[PDB]
RNA sequence: UAAUUGCGAUAACGAACGAGACCUUAACCUACUAAAUAGUGGUGCUAGCAUUUGCUGGUUAUCCACUUCUUAGAGGGACUAUCGGUUUCAAGCCGAUGGAAGUUUGAGGCAAUAACAGGUCUGUGAUGCCCUUAGACGUUCUGGGCCGCACGCGCGCUACACUGACGGAGCCAGCGAGUCUAACCUUGGCCGAGAGGUCUUGGUAAUCUUGUGAAACUCCGUCGUGCUGGGGAUAGAGCAUUGUAAUUAUUGCUCUUCAACGAGGAAUUCCUAGUAAGCGCAAGUCAUCAGCUUGCGUUGAUUACGUCCCUGCCCUUUGUACACACC
């Protein structure tokens, strides 16, 4: 399984729920945004958040 | 071909075969083609090689093996009977000698000879144990071309091995005679015997 | 000053190092020529990079190589990767993108690791077994 | 090419010192059929006898055969070192022998009866038919024979 | 002041033994210890070592 | 002027590292040569024990570790900053040594 | 044992711990052994943060 | 134009030089050459007792061409190999020492080689030249 | 012999209690309308052919 | 003197351990928590964190 | 059992029968004739000597030959 | 989903442990900082062949430059990124692209609640109780034993040979360890067939042992299918060292003796990729010995990518005369 867990889902959700006028669909600039915006202790997990947030904004752009 | 001489002298025979066409040691993969249907995509010759050594990663995916050269698969099958695991190089030399011999007798493309041997040894029906409260009978079922081809190769090498073992004849000689008596439906080969046995068993179990 | 290039190839624990310079077109390793690398079969595996591109491309550049480590075959794989690295590295630097890409495509249409190293590696032994995956026997009774 | 057609000068399976040695075989391993000799001792003696060992054993006329016999039975006399001998610094003669095909067993029997006479523990392991040197007895040696 | 209890002895199991228990079954002499592991791994970070794999 | 050699050894890499950095800092604060630190191949001390006193149980093994690092620096200077820099940079968990030349 | 353990745990969580735990194992008032277990707040057992944060 | 031994294959250069050394014939071979098994871990003495010495020396000089300095402990590790312990498992064993000693000796006699400071021995410029010449031979065997 | 080839259209599943069996739909390669179910042993995809001796059987679920 | 760094550091660890167990066995009444060692050239310092200093 | 020497009739047989083959080798000799094995090696040398057969390759374990031409 | 992993669904809502996350390790970095305990390249000096300028070498620092290889600090780098197909069109899955890397990237480490009368008083100066304690169960010194041999069982080593034994030569790894108030690693030199001896030397170590020139493996050649030269047991003789020591053979060297075993019945273990298997190396024990173990690296596969049919596990449901829980 390549599943994302609840911590990641929740954090990505809150990120998009209060920074929607940032947070493009690009993993890399969103990653830099994460590094600038969040108190996070692991690069791996940071990537997980970035990818998921991107997917989220993507299907939001799909409504 | 118009050679390109260079500080390292490099013999012309070698530049010749190189920049002319991209053959095996001495053996072309032009005009060779699979005689039988169902048996392209699984037996694959249309890329060439030089010698059949390659460390490739074929066990990862279910079928990337099938994109592996059949000769590499044959070499890989020889390194067993554990006194010969890690002896793929020995197998390559044996195979070299075998293709020399199958050209010596059979001037034809010995790659094609091998292809005909395989396609003639491939059992086209095979048995399975049904669950079958009691005797748990055998059921005749078809066999995929890939498993068919794999068992074909296995049968050929095993017949050659059990011949060559308590006997002076070399693994190349046994392999040569086996591929020969398999390229034709000679019915003298271990492989073709097993094909007939299994197929006739399947006929009985249907 | 000698518009040259340096690259390296690798395998499990064999590593090749090569220096490719504008020159007469020699090709040698460990003070010895490519012609005499004598496990005596895989001479052709090291030929290959010369030939996906063809042989005129080497008369203009002397080529020196060495290796270290691994085993007898791992070294062969290291060199036959390092060579195609050194040539296309030269062509990144001293000739155009289109020729370099043609070289790379000639290789990659055929690739046998050829410029991308095999990232397979050995696994550690897990205790209670002679290998990582292997284990000893049991009796049960 | 050593292709030679020699017809009758060949003499196949033959015998020396009460022991038979095939003529149809490479001579060094041919002589190994004898007792009190190893492969490399047979190599050595023929090496002293100035013989071409590519041959099979039916070659090598009586002259060379008896020369080998002499080099064998008189080892030190032909520059054989003491350390290549089966029986060194013997016991009571204190000399170095290569006791041979029947005397091998004769002299083994001699040593055996000697220490069984003197009743050493080694001789008594020999007596009761036990594993002589100090390996364990419990688990091995079964299917006693 | 008598010879011949250590009649034969000097190598082999028995001049190499545990401070804790005088054990010699398969000791460890690396870095000067000779602790039988039954002792040692209970002494494990009582050395000040740590494990990570 | 003297031509000194220095070596640092430790397990606490962060301590040894910032110590090295402060050393180099004070050094090149009044330029001496440069002689950057030479990160040697780190040394691990490997154990192999069975996890279990008396050996009932699965054959459970354990390898302990002591990950050791080392590095050296050279320098050149006269009497004062020799002895000042020897002592002014000190830390627990980090062993140090100096050599004349 | 109860008074002792709960007082210690109380003092710790007063001192400002995120959590505590007290296990008392053996023969307490009888022969068959029994492990009593006292605790408060919070604890983790598996990551490296165990090695970081908690003292045992 | 200009030749070295590394431009020649190993075995054939070695064999050419071995045979050349006997056509020369001046090598000072010892008398116990015919008996010693060449290691305590070989199974048999040399099948070709005649010129195994010359093959060995021709191999040695080639070794020394490419190495800076080499010594006896290294030579025995080299020419020695796996042992046949029969029932218990094999392992590597160094070859005999007297052999390589006498080889070194009678080679520095010819002055192909010499003591190296920093230990062991190394080629002379004389042997350097001679062996370049023999490499040229092995090259020009192609008519 | 009246041998037949058949090109796979669709896998149906892996019958057999142990899963050495694979069921399949196949077009008889001569008649586009001749789509037939059958059992097979080895690894298989679509776009591949099997060889049949009996063109009639059309086995079903198995154990 | 003249000791390998490996064996030196192992000895340092054993020194730490022996001191720790020692103060554990000795300074029980006084609430002994832990120790620290600070090696210097000339005046090697040993800090002892314990509850009471009146008694220590 | 095989034969480990010549009687000159085998000598005639070889030169008479081996050119019948487009395929020749050691065990080929040892089967069609009955030869000591090592002597098949010597005989393949003797026909390497002159063009009774044409080796297309060889080895120390194994040797490969053919018809004369 | 691999996951109480999520989607969601909902008398539940909101929380926690576990798993995950985490740390280690190995894989990518021409991007940074460095380096006579890592390397290069040129420069000097120098050997050899060719000489046409070149090729192979040597020269500890001749000096200079560089860090790609090497090493190690910080960092980057993968998140299933992009496309396509699937699916309530959610969580997610499939394929392709590219990628050093697309199985949780791999392999590990850590590891919940509850419980076992699991093992351990022979690890402990942890320990209750009992016993003993001076003709002691304490301690020391005399030897022996633990190895004793009709037999049964377990883990394993070596063989049954031509995909091989043997003789030559090629020569290629890596994890590691190593002498102070002492005697490790030992190079190198000499002697000895060898084992070994002997005189020196480097090293408390990326400096020397050591490139640990390991193994198999490779090429040439002797062998000729014959329990054969495969096999090397058993047994004998003598030499070495080891060692206040060798008998109950320590181990090794030399020579001789050449057992059984022709793929192994019923039964049965292990394993899906650098994996199995083979291969040998170090460390562990070591004042000697590994056929043992922990790790290392070298060569390097077939087959599957599924099923619950056996053996059991997980969740639900159901039935129950069981709760010492179908023994
Ligand atoms: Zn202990």
């Amino acid at each position: 399984g390549r599943v994302r867990t609840k911590t990641v889902k929740r954090a990505s959700k809150a990120l998009i729920e209060r920074y929607y006028p940032k947070l493009t669909l690009d993993f890399q600039t969103n990653k830099r945004l994460c590094d600038e915006i969040a108190t996070i202790q692991s690069k791996r997990l940071r990537n997980k958040i970035a990818g998921y947030t991107t997917h989220l904004m993507k299907r939001i752009q799909k409504g | 071909f118009t050679p390109v001489v260079l500080a390292t002298p490099i013999p012309e025979e070698v530049q010749q075969a190189q920049t002319e066409i991209k053959l095996f040691n001495k053996w072309s993969f032009e005009e060779v083609e699979v005689k039988d249907a169902s048996l392209v995509d699984y037996v694959q010759v249309r890329q060439p090689i030089f010698v059949a050594h390659t460390a490739g990663r074929y066990a990862n995916k279910r079928f990337r093996k099938a994109q592996c050269p059949i000769i590499e698969r044959l070499t890989n099958s020889l390194m067993m009977n554990g006194r010969n695991n890690g002896k793929k190089l020995k197998a390559v030399r044996i195979i070299k000698h075998t293709l020399d011999i199958i050209n010596v007798l059979t001037d034809q493309n010995p790659i094609q000879v091998v292809v005909d041997a395989i396609t003639n040894t491939g059992p086209r029906e095979d048995t399975t144990r049904v669950g079958g409260g009691g005797a748990a009978r055998r059921q005749a079922v078809d066999v995929s071309p890939l498993r068919r081809v794999n068992q074909a190769i296995a049968l050929l090498t095993i017949g050659a091995r059990e011949a060559a073992f308590r006997n002076i004849k070399t693994i190349a000689e046994t392999l040569a005679e086996e591929l020969i008596n398999a390229a034709k439906g000679s019915s003298t080969s271990y492989a073709i015997k097993k094909k007939d046995e299994l197929e006739r068993v399947a006929k009985s179990n249907r | 000053a000698v518009p040259s290039v340096q690259t390296f190839g690798k395998k499990k624990s064999a590593t090749a190092v090569a220096h490719v310079k504008a020159g007469k077109g020699l090709i040698k390793v460990n003070g010895s020529p490519i012609t005499l690398v004598e496990p005596e079969i895989l001479r052709f595996k090291v030929y290959e990079p010369l030939l996906l591109v063809g042989l005129d491309k080497f008369s203009n550049i002397d080529i020196r190589v060495r290796v270290t480590g691994g085993g007898h075959v791992s070294q062969v794989y290291a060199i036959r990767q390092a060579i195609a690295k050194g040539l296309v590295a030269y062509h990144q630097k001293y000739v155009d993108e289109q020729s370099k890409n043609e070289l790379k495509k000639a290789f990659t249409s055929y690739d046998r690791t050829l410029l991308i190293a095999d990232s397979r590696r050995p696994e550690p032994k897990k205790f209670g077994g002679k290998g990582a995956r292997s284990r000893f026997q049991k009796s049960y009774r | 090419s050593l292709v030679v057609q020699e017809q009758g000068s060949f003499q196949h399976i033959l015998r020396l010192l009460n022991t038979n040695v095939d003529g149809n075989i490479k001579i060094v391993y041919a002589l190994t059929t004898i007792k009190g000799v190893g492969r490399r001792y047979s190599n050595l003696v023929c090496k002293k006898a100035d013989v071409d060992l590519h041959k099979r054993a039916g070659e090598l006329t009586q002259e060379e055969l008896e020369r080998i016999v002499q080099i064998m039975q008189n080892p030190t006399h032909y520059k054989i070192p003491a350390w290549f001998l089966n029986r060194q610094n013997d016991i009571t003669d204190g000399k170095d022998y290569h006791t041979l095909a029947n005397n091998v067993e004769s002299k083994l029997r001699d040593d055996l009866e000697r220490l069984k006479k003197i009743r050493a523990h080694r001789g008594i392991r020999h007596f009761w038919g036990l594993r002589v040197r100090g390996q364990h007895t419990k688990t091995t040696g079964r299917r006693r024979a | 002041e008598n010879v011949w209890f250590s009649h034969p002895r000097r190598y082999g199991k028995g001049s190499r033994q545990c401070r804790v228990c005088s054990s010699h079954t398969g000791l460890i002499r690396k870095y000067g210890l000779n602790i039988c592991r039954q002792c040692f791994r209970e002494k494990a970070n009582d050395i000040g070592f740590n494990k990570f794999r | 002027i003297i031509k000194i050699r220095i070596t640092l050894t430790s397990t606490k890499v962060k301590q040894l590292e910032n110590v090295s950095s402060n050393i180099v800092k004070n050094a090149e604060q009044h330029n001496l040569v440069k002689k950057g630190p030479v990160r040697l191949p780190t040394k691990v001390l490997k154990i192999s024990t069975r996890k279990t006193p008396n050996g009932e149980g699965s054959k459970t093994w354990e390898t302990y570790e002591m990950r050791i690092h080392k590095r050296y620096i050279d320098l050149e200077a006269p009497v004062q900053i020799v002895k000042r820099i020897t002592q002014i940079t000190i830390e627990p968990g980090v062993d140090v040594e100096v050599v004349v030349a | 044992i109860r008074r002792a353990a709960y007082g210690v745990v109380r003092y710790v969580m007063e001192s400002g711990a995120k959590g505590c735990e007290v296990v008392v194992s053996g023969k307490l008032r009888a022969a068959r052994a029994k492990a009593m277990k006292f605790a408060d707040g919070f604890l983790i057992h598996s990551g490296q943060p165990v090695n970081d944060f908690i003292d045992t | 134009p200009g030749v070295s031994v590394r431009d020649v294959a190993a075995q054939d250069f070695i064999n050419a030089y071995a045979s050349f050394l006997q056509r020369q014939g001046k090598l000072e071979v010892p008398g116990y050459v015919d008996i010693v098994k060449t290691s305590s871990g070989n199974e048999m003495p040399p099948q070709d007792a005649e010129g195994w010495f010359y093959k060995r020396a021709a191999s040695v000089a080639r070794h020394i061409y490419m190495r800076k300095q080499v010594g006896v402990g290294k030579l025995n590790k080299l020419y020695g190999g796996a042992k046949s312990r029969g029932v218990r498992p094999y392992k590597h064993i160094d070859a005999s020492g007297s052999i390589n000693r006498k080889v070194l000796q009678a080679l520095e006699k010819i002055g192909i080689v010499e003591i190296s400071p920093k230990g062991g021995r190394r080629i002379s410029e004389n042997g350097q030249r001679d062996l370049d010449r023999i490499a040229a031979q092995t090259l020009e065997e192609d008519e | 012999t009246p041998v037949t080839l058949a090109k796979v259209i669709k896998v149906l599943g892996r019958t057999g209690s142990r899963g050495g069996v694979t069921q399949v739909r196949v077009e008889f390669l001569e008649d586009t309308s001749r789509t037939i179910v059958r059992n097979v042993k080895g690894p298989v995809r679509e776009n591949d052919i099997l060889v049949l001796m009996e063109s009639e059987r059309e086995a079903r679920r198995l154990r | 003197a003249l000791i390998s760094k490996k064996r030196k550091l192992v000895a340092d660890g054993v020194f730490y351990a022996e001191l720790n167990e020692f103060f554990t066995r000795e300074l029980a009444e006084e609430g002994y928590s832990g120790v620290e060692v600070r090696v210097t050239p000339t005046k090697t310092e040993v800090i002892i964190r314990a509850t009471r200093t009146q008694d220590v | 059992q095989h034969a480990v020497i010549l009687d000159q009739e085998k000598y005639d047989r070889i030169l008479k029968e081996v050119p019948t083959y487009r395929y020749v080798s050691v065990s080929v000799l040892v089967d069609r004739l009955k030869i000591g094995g090592s002597l098949a090696r010597i005989a393949l040398r003797h026909l390497e000597k002159e063009g009774i057969i044409k080796p297309i390759s060889k080895h120390s374990k194994q040797a490969i030959y053919t018809r004369a031409t």
